[PDB]
Parts: structure tokens; sequence; C-alpha cells
């Protein structure tokens, strides 16, 4: 468990956890909010 | 000697201690070198004197009703001879410029060769034939007086050209406009001053 | 007795040295007498991968 | 040929000689700490300029630098 | 130090020192450097003091409007009613505002820089009264109500200023999505407290309450 | 009217392009029954395409002789008009996010220079420290300017140069 949590600080973590968070966030923003190309005002 | 601070409580600048008209101004910390400050004070005094003359003339033209300071040389394009109180001086366009160039050349060249660092600023002898500078205490006071009154004339003359550029009206006309309705006739209501 | 105290960190001023203006502890200032007495030790590698070097005493200077 | 130099920056590690493939440089008296040797280039007719002696020299900066010069049969490694 | 913002187990680092309205709230550690803390203190003071005199114009003036005594307009269009007025000092207002402020804001600026530093013959004969006891707490201004020993009433001022800054933020956030004024929103919310709520206006999710 | 461009509602080419797209969609939309999945997919696609074309034409965005939208990037032309969102506020939003990122990364890489073998921390990150700094950088403009006045970001010329 300890060595596993230590292993979870490398490429297989943020760099995966990161950029997975970001791809998901961007895809969800483009899905709920379909086609933005200019701000509200 | 020091006449005041531009901002009360501002930290003094050691460059300007023994200078006339000291207000602790220089904020960009120019003239810090001991050599440039002399030239810069020649600039002050000479610009102040030229300004004061120009402002006096611009005001006098309109006060006595002869016309506009902006329309002064403008006759050169129509061709009508120039006038000083309608005396109708007869000289042409090229003669004026030539005599100006030669006279300014002679006078400025004589002025430049003084090499008396204190007289390059405050000449003596023939330039004050009345002898107002003989009294040491009154001389400093009149120095401060001309410095202040020329610092006004320098700002006024820039206000002359700035006013005319946004609104073509003359000096006294714009002053009367403002004194008529102060809150309406302003520089933000020009439409050109502030975008 | 010649060079800086051992264990005291010092910087480098060898103009041609990978380690320049940055600090490094001294291994042992050579007391036997030689032109490059101060042996400084650095943790970060160089282009060659070496960690230590010996310098002259007219080149090293004080701490930051 | 290849002008080889050896500066005073040296510790006498005896490594740039057990690494040179052409046995070009020697190590004769130097007043050091533990080994007390300094490198020298007595002969250059056989030096090819491979810069293998500059890779093993741990001195910072390097103690030996090969000033590239003109080529010959030895300097071009030509068996023909 | 007065009670903490989190009641339990949240240690402050540099807020153990005495200061007005200190509840140990600084999660982002923006006031670690003492000089910047000394600046942000005056920042709070000028913001709070300004928002209180503003929310009163929105609160105490609209309470009479709802009751029907006065017919003043709401603040989200009180600015538009002015210049259409017959006697309207048109928008030479903003620039004269800036001039008249600047002249005083610079005095306060240089006083914070050199505390209590007002030349002797700098301002006509009133140089004397312009010296401030402390930063952001000048003397010559409050006529009465400062010569007590219990000077730590500044807690009331700071708490009311924070409450009024929240008040104006809520005013701007309401009059932007609720469409009505603060008093009107309050009265509709007392009328029916379950339907008029930020959940129905401001968040995008619950708008899909399709059974 | 700026740059000879016209608001994008009065563009005959823009409406012609919308009609072209809708015809191209419907020609292969008519291949499936109204109950199947592909039909619903094409229906939703047409929905958000019509939504594209409707929602753009609000607050004003100029389309040229080609009918396509053209972003105005000059501050001043986005002012005196209604174009401040074309690219003026997105600039500040990206600046905010990029600040945020650089601030957090710098404070991380600085706070790691003190412990033994910092290189390890660059291949085995301090996840809780990174999470803490990630939720503390959204005031970075305040911290940056005053950390600049502070001087804790200027290195006093103690780095490796060659000249
Ligand atoms: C940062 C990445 C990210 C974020 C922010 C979200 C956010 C969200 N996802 Mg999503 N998702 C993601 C990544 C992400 N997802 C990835 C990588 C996948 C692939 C496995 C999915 C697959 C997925 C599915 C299948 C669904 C969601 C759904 C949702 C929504 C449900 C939350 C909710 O409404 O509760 C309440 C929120 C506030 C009270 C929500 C807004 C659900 C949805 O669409 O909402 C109805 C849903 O059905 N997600
Ligand atoms: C500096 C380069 C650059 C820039 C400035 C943009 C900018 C933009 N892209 Mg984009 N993109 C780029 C490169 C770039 N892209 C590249 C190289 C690709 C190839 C992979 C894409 C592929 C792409 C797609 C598929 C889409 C965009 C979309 C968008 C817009 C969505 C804005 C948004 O998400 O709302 C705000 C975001 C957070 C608040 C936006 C204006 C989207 C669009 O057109 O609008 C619907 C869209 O779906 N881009
Ligand atoms: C080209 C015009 C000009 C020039 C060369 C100067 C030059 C100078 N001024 Mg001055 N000033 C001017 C116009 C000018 N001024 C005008 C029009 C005003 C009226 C607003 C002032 C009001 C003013 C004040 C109140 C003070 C100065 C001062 C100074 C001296 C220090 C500043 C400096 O060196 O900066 C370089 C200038 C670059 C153009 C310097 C020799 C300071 C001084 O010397 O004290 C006596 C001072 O306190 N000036
Ligand atoms: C560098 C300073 C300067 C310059 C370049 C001018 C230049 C000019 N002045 Mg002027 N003037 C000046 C200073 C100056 N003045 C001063 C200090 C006064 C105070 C009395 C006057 C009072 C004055 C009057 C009363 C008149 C001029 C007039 C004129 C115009 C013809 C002047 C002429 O030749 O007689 C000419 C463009 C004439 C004019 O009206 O211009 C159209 C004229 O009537 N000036
Ligand atoms: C002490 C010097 C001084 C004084 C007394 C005035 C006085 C006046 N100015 Mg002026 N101005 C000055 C300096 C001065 N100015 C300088 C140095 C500049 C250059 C930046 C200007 C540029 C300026 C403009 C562009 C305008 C005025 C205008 C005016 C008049 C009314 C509007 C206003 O208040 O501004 C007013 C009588 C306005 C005007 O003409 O009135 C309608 C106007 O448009 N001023
Ligand atoms: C910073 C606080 C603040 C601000 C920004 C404003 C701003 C404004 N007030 Mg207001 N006001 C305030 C506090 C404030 N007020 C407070 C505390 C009170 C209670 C005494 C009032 C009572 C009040 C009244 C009765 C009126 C305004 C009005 C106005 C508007 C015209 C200004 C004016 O009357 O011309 C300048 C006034 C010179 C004396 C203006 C947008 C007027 C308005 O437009 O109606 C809404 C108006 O009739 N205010
Ligand atoms: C290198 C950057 C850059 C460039 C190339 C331009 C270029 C331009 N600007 Mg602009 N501007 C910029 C930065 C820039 N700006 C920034 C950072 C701001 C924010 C303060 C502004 C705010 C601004 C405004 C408010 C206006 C312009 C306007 C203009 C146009 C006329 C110039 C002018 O102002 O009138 C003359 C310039 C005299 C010095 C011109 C093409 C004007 C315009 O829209 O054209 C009609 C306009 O009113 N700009
Ligand atoms: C005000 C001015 C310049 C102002 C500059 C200033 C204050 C600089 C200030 C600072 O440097 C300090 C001090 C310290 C630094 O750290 C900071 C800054 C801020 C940089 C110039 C005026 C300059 C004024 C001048 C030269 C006036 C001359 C008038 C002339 C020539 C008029 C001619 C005629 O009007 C007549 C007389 C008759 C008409 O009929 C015909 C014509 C020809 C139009
Ligand atoms: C809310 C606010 C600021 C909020 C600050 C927050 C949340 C900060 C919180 C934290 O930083 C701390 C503390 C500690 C950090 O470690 C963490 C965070 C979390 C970062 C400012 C209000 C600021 C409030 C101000 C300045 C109010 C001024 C209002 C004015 C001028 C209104 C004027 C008029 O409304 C009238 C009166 C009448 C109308 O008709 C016309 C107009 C013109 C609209
Ligand atoms: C200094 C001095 C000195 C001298 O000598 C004496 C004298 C004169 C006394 C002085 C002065 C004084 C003064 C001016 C005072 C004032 C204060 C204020 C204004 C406050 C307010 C203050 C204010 C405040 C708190 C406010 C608050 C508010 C709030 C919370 C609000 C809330 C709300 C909201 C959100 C929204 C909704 O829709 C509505 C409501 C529900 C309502
Ligand atoms: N009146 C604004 C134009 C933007 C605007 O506010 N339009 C009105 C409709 S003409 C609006 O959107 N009102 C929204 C609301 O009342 O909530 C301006 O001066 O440019
Ligand atoms: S360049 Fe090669 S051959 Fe020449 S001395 Fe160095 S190691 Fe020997
Ligand atoms: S390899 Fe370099 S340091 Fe080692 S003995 Fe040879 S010249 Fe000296
Ligand atoms: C405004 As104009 C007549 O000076 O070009
Ligand atoms: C008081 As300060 C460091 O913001 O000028
Ligand atoms: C978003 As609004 C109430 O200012 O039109």
């Amino acid at each position: 468990m300890k060595d596993f949590t230590t292993y979870l600080s490398t490429a297989p973590v943020v760099g995966l956890g990161w950029a997975i968070f970001t791809s998901g966030l961007l895809i969800e923003i483009n899905r709920f909010f379909p086609d933005p190309l200019v701000f509200s005002f | 000697q020091r006449a005041g601070n531009f901002a009360p409580g501002s930290e003094p600048k050691e460059y300007l201690n023994d200078l006339p008209g000291n207000f602790n101004f220089d904020p960009l910390e120019l003239g810090k070198e001991k050599g440039t400050l002399q030239r810069y004070r020649e600039a002050e005094l000479i610009h102040c004197r030229w300004a004061m003359l120009g402002a006096a003339g611009c005001l006098a033209v309109e006060v006595l009703g002869l016309g506009n300071w902006y329309d002064a040389p403008l006759w050169a394009v129509t061709g009508d001879k120039p006038t000083w109180f309608g005396i109708e001086v007869p000289f042409d366009i090229a003669t004026i410029l030539g005599v100006e160039v030669v006279a300014m050349a002679v006078a400025e060249g004589l002025r430049n060769d003084n090499q008396d660092m204190e007289k390059r600023l405050y000449p003596g002898g023939a330039f004050d034939p009345l002898g107002f500078s003989k009294d040491p205490k009154s001389f400093e006071d009149k120095k401060l007086k001309e410095l202040k009154n020329g610092r006004l004339a320098m700002v006024a003359c820039l206000g002359f050209a700035g006013q005319h550029a946004a609104t073509g009206k003359p000096i006294l006309a714009a002053l009367g406009d403002h004194l008529s309705s102060p809150f309406f006739n302003n520089f933000a209501t020009n439409g050109v001053s502030v975008p | 007795e010649i060079g800086p105290k051992r264990g005291s960190l010092v910087k480098v001023l060898r103009p041609e040295s990978y380690w320049y203006n940055q600090v490094g502890k001294v291994v042992s200032v050579d007391q036997s007498g030689i032109r490059y007495p101060v042996v400084v030790r650095f943790e970060n590698q160089n282009y060659a991968g070496v960690s230590t070097n010996n310098y002259a005493l007219d080149e090293i200077e004080e701490v930051k | 040929a290849h002008v080889v130099k050896i500066y005073d920056t040296c510790i006498g590690c005896t490594q740039c000689v057990r690494a040179c493939p052409l046995d070009v440089l020697e190590m004769v008296p130097w007043d050091g700490c533990k080994a007390a040797q300094m490198a020298s280039s007595p002969r250059t007719e056989d030096c090819v300029g491979c810069k293998r002696c500059e890779t093993a020299c741990p001195t910072d900066f390097l103690s030996v630098r090969v000033y590239l010069g003109n080529e010959s049969t030895r300097s071009l490694g030509l068996a023909y | 130090d007065r009670p903490l913002w989190y009641p339990g187990a949240t240690p402050p680092a540099h807020l153990d020192g005495s200061m007005l309205g200190d509840y140990g709230f600084d999660p982002l550690r923006l006031g670690t450097n003492p000089d910047r803390m000394k600046w942000f203190r005056e920042a709070e003071l000028t913001n709070g003091r300004w928002a209180m005199a503003a929310v009163v114009g929105i609160l105490f003036t609209d309470v009479f409007t709802s009751i029907g005594l006065v017919g003043l307009p709401k603040w989200w269009e009180a600015g538009a009613q002015t210049y259409p007025i017959d006697n309207q000092t048109l928008r030479t207002l903003a620039i004269i505002e800036f001039l008249l402020f600047g002249w005083v804001e610079t005095k306060r600026l240089y006083d914070l820089r050199n505390p209590g530093s007002q030349g002797d013959g700098s301002f006509l004969g009133i140089t004397d009264g312009l010296k401030g006891t402390e930063n952001g707490y000048p003397g010559g201004i409050f006529d009465p109500l400062g010569y007590s020993k219990t000077s730590p009433e500044k807690l009331d001022e700071l708490q009311n200023g924070r409450l009024a800054m929240l008040a104006f933020l809520g005013f701007a956030s309401t009059a932007a999505v609720n469409g009505q004024g603060p008093i009107e929103s309050l009265q509709t919310h007392l009328a029916d407290p379950f339907h008029v709520t930020f959940a129905t206006n401001g968040v995008s999710i619950p708008h899909f309450t399709e059974f | 009217d700026i740059a000879g461009l016209t608001p994008c509602s009065e563009s005959k080419a823009y409406n012609k392009l919308e009609r072209k797209e809708l015809k191209v969609l419907d020609k292969r939309l008519k291949q499936y029954e109204p109950g199947s999945a592909p039909y619903l997919a094409l229906q939703a696609t047409k929905e958000r395409t019509e939504n594209r074309f409707k929602t753009y034409a609000k607050q004003g965005l100029l389309c040229g002789n080609d009918g396509l939208p053209h972003l105005i990037s000059d501050p001043g032309l986005a002012l005196r008009f209604n174009h401040a969102g074309e690219v003026f506020i997105p600039t500040f939003g990206f600046l905010y996010v990029a600040g945020y990122i650089g601030h957090v990364g710098r404070q991380y890489i600085i706070l790691s220079k003190e412990d033994a073998k910092p290189t390890d921390k660059e291949i085995i990150l301090d996840v809780p420290l990174a999470l803490k700094l990630a939720f503390q950088g959204w005031a970075w403009p305040l911290a940056s300017i005053q950390e600049l006045r502070n001087g804790s970001l200027l290195e006093k010329d103690e780095n490796i140069t060659v000249s």
C-alpha cells in the first residue's frame, strides 16, 4: 500500500490523472456547451 | 531658498538643494548628474522667457481686438500684407524668414559663446540697464518670480494650442464659453480630448 | 590553515568551468602545497558526469 | 599534424594514456599529491585525432585539447 | 485573537499578532510579508468604509420606496435617470470625480508611505490638523467619539464593513439574475420562501427539473 | 461597417452556406427510418447545427464577402462597438490560467530545492504538496506583483554564463 502510493507519483500518475482530468473537463464543456466561438459579450 | 514641495511629505531629492525655484519635483530622477542639470536650467530659463513673450502676445492680440494668434501668419496664404495694429507693415514672406534666420543666427551664436556658467543663465550689464539685479536680496526673489511666472506661461501656451486643436474657438472665446455654462462647456464634452 | 574551512561552501570563478558563480562545498583544501589546492565538490553533474574538481585559491570567493 | 597541448590543469590520473588507442602521450615527472604525474606529447607523427584522450580526461576544464591540423596517411587511418 | 473562522483544528501561521477583526482567516497566505499585510489592511479599510456608505443608499432609500412614501428609482437605473433630467450636470461627472479623488487619494497614499508626514507650511494653515494618529485612522476627521480608552470599537466598523461588502456583492448578483431590487427580492422571498431561491436562478443544473 | 465587413445576418453567402449544409445533411438523413438510432443522431446533429448558426448572430460578429465569421482582435475596434469577446477577454482568461499554472509550478519547484536529492521529487512528485499549491494559486496576480516589489524572484546574478 505504501510502496503503491509512492509508485503513484510518476508518469502513470498526474500526466495520466492530469490530462485525463483536463480532457474530460474540456470534452464535457464542449458537450453541454455545444459550439462556442465567442464570449457572451 | 526652497519654495515648497510638489507633494507634501515627498522624500527630498539631493540634486536640487541649492537651486532656485526648488520644489523637489524631478520624479523620474533626471538631471541627477551635475553636468546635465546646468543645461537643463538654461533650458528652463530660456523656454520660460520665450513662453512668457508668446503668451503675452497671444493674450494682447485678442484683448486689444486685432484677431487670433492662430490666424497670425495666415495672411501669407491669402496674400494680404501683414499688420501690426493695422499699420500694415509692407514686407513680403521671404524677407521676413531671411531676416529672422540671420538675426536669430547672430544672437544665438553670440549667446552660446559666453562660457560663464552663471551668466549663461542670468546675463548682466546691457540686458538689465535699470539695475534691478544690484540688490542681492531682491535679485533672488525676482529670480523665483520669473521662474514661477514663466512656468505658468509655459503651461498656458500649451493650453493655447491644446484648446485650439480640439475646439477651433479662440482663447477669450473659449474662456467666455466656459464661464457661461461651466458644467456643460468642458474638456470632456469636446468629444476629442477624452476618448 | 591555508584555504577556507573544510565543510564551508564556496563559489567558483574559473572562467572556463562548467560550475561558475554557483556554490559548492570544499572536500579538502590541499595543505601539502600545490597550485590547485581547493578541491570543491558539487552534487549536480556536468557534461562529463564528474562531481568534483580542484581549483586555485585566487579564484574561489566567499558565500552568497 | 595534430597540435596537442597539455595545460597545468592536471591531476595525473593516468587515464588519458590507458585510453589513447595510439600510445602517443607520455607521463614523466610532475610534483603532485598522491600520484604526481603530468601528461606530455613528445611525438605526433602517429596521432590520428580521434579525441579519445579528451573523453577520459576528468579535468575541468580539459587538460588536453587536440588542435585539428592537416591530414596524412597516419592521420587518415589508411591501410592503403 | 478573537474566535477562529474554522472552530476546530485550523492553525494560523502569521495571524497570531494583534490586529483589528482578526479571526485567523487567510487560506491563500496573501499577507505573509508584513509590509504587504500593512497595505492590505488599509485596502480593507477603504473598501469597507466605501461599501457601507453605498449599501445604505440602496437599503435605507428603498425601504421607503416599497412602503410607498417616496418614489425614488432603483439603483440599477438611478444612473440612467440622472442625465435625462432637465437640470443635468452631464458626464463631466466622471473626470471631475477623478480629479477631486486623485488630489486626496495621493495625500492618503503619501501618508501611508511616510506616516504622519505633512509639511509645516504646505497647506494653508491646516497642515496641523492633517496629521493622523495611525494609518487609516486620522485625527482631524472625527470630531467627537474618539477620545475613549475602549478604542477597540474598530471591531464594529470592520465587521459592518465586511457585512456591507457582502451586501453590495449580493445586490449586484441579485439585480443581475433576479431582475428586481433587493427589497423587492426580500419581500417576495418572505411571501414564498420555497420558490424564490438562488437554486431557481443562478445555477444551470436544476433547470432540468422535468419530474 | 468596420474593414468593409458587414454584420453576419445580412450576409447572403452565410445563409446560402447554412442552406447548403442543411441540404447536404438531409439528403443522407432521408436514408433511415424515424425510429432507428442513426436517424436520431442526424436529428441531434442538425439541431446543434441550426443552433450554431442562430446563436452566433447575437451582439454582432462581422462576416466578410465570404459569409464566414471574422474575429476582430484589436482593442479599440472591439471597443466603441460590441466585440470585446471576440478576442479581448479570452486573452485575459488565458493570461489568468497561464499565470496560475506558472505560479504553482514555480512555487513547487522552489519549495523542493531545500530537501535532499530534489531530483527525486521531479520524477516522484509530492502529490499532496502539488494539490495544496494547486488550490492556492487563484490569487496569483496579487502575489506576483507584491513578490516582485519584494525582490524574492530576481536572482542577484549568481548563475553560470560564458560570454
Ligand atoms: C510646457 C512645456 C513643456 C513641459 C515639460 C515639462 C513640464 C517636463 C517635466 C518633467 O521634466 C520634469 C521637470 C522632471 C521629469 O523627471 C519629469 C518630466 C514630466 C519629464 C513646453 C512649453 C514651451 C513653450 C514655448 C517654447 C513657447 C513659445 C511660444 C511661441 C514660440 C509662440 C509664437 C507665436 O505665438 C506668437 C508669440 C505670436 C503668434 O501670432 C505666432 C506664434 C508663432 C504662434
Ligand atoms: C466583495 C468584495 C471582495 C471579496 C473578497 C474576497 C471574497 C476575498 C476572500 C479571500 O481573500 C481572503 C479574504 C483571504 C484569502 O487568503 C482567500 C480569499 C478567498 C481570496 C468586494 C466588495 C467591494 C465593494 C465595493 C467597493 C462597493 C462599492 C459600490 C459602489 C461604488 C456602488 C455604487 C452604486 O451602487 C450605488 C451606490 C448606486 C447605484 O445606483 C449606482 C452604483 C454606481 C452602481
Ligand atoms: C467616522 C465618523 C466620525 C464623525 O465625527 C462621527 C460620524 C459622522 C458618526 C462618523 C461617520 C459615521 C458613518 C458615516 C457611519 C456609517 C456607517 C455605515 C454607512 C454603515 C453601513 C452598513 C451597511 C450594512 C452593514 C449593510 C448590510 C446589508 C446586508 C447584510 C444586506 C443583505 C441583503 C442582501 C445581501 C440582498 C437582499 O436582496 C437584501 C438583504 C437581505 C438586505
Ligand atoms: N441597451 C444596451 C444594449 C444591450 C441591451 O441591454 N439590450 C437589451 C434589449 S434592447 C437587453 O438585452 N435587456 C436584457 C434585460 O433587460 O434583462 C446598450 O446601450 O448598448
Ligand atoms: S586524439 Fe586519439 S590518437 Fe591523438 S593523442 Fe588523443 S587519444 Fe591518442
Ligand atoms: S587524462 Fe587529463 S587529467 Fe588525467 S593525467 Fe591525462 S591530462 Fe592529466
Ligand atoms: C481641427 As483643424 C481646422 O485644426 O485641422
Ligand atoms: C505598501 As507597497 C509594498 O504595496 O508600495
Ligand atoms: C446581463 As444584464 C441584467 O446586464 O442585461
